[PDB]
């Protein structure tokens, strides 16, 4: 659930890239926030074999 | 942008880290001149 509100004719929200990253759920008209899924790198430390 | 892959990897030596550094060295020639560049710090 986000803290933004927007005009009743919009369905989702834009940002400056063209990603979308708020939606407004069709029966209920709120407005919730689009984070990513959690993703990174996996780096192994060895001291040489 | 954190949407499609791409990230952001942090320095390894922090500002304050930097600050530290640049205060060595002023203070190295505010009290030696040039010796502490040569050597030992020879007072002045
Ligand atoms: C859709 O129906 C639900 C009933 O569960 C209602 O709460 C909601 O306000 C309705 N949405 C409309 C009419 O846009």
């Amino acid at each position: 659930e986000s803290n933004k509100k927007f005009l009743p004719f919009q369905q989702f929200g834009r940002d400056i890239a063209d990603t979308t990253d708020a939606v407004r759920d069709p029966q209920t008209l709120e407005i919730l926030d689009i984070t990513p899924c959690s993703f990174g790198g996996v780096s192994v430390i060895t001291p040489g074999t | 942008q954190k949407f499609n892959g791409l990230t952001v990897l942090p320095p390894l030596l922090t500002d304050e880290m930097i600050a530290q550094y640049t205060s060595a060295l002023l203070a190295g020639t505010i009290t030696s001149g040039w010796t502490f560049g040569a050597g030992a710090a020879l007072q002045i």
